[PDB]
């Protein structure tokens, strides 16, 4: 899969059960108009298909702003990381490499 | 840059 087709969040509960239902997972908080978030895209592909045993997801932070101030993103695009119920990380920027150092990590 | 901040 890609960036393209990973899973798009839109409610809350959905955001949660993600949460407790996901051993390893990765939320990438991105807007339509950011150059940054949009850099990241092909990146995160890569990653995606490298990573197998983790759950990625986005979410549009002017889509769904409710989600966004849960996670206190504030800006994008920021990369929330979740380990075995809850979250545990936050990667903020387009930086792959220390992403992926994150991910390694989890 | 790397990042994009929104001020509300």
């Amino acid at each position: 899969s890609s960036y393209t087709s990973i899973t798009k969040l839109t409610n809350l509960t959905e955001f949660r059960n993600l949460i407790k239902q996901n051993d390893k997972l990765v939320i990438d908080f991105y807007a339509t108009w950011c150059g940054p978030s949009k850099m990241m895209q092909p990146h995160l592909t890569k990653l995606i298909q490298a990573y197998p045993d983790v759950r990625f997801v986005k979410c549009d932070v002017d889509e769904s702003p409710d989600i966004a101030k849960e996670c206190e993103v504030t800006a994008m695009p920021t990369f929330v990381l979740g380990k075995d119920g809850q979250l545990i990380g936050k990667i903020i920027g387009a930086n792959p490499t220390a992403l992926e150092k994150g991910i390694k990590d989890l | 840059t790397p990042v994009c901040t929104t001020e509300v």
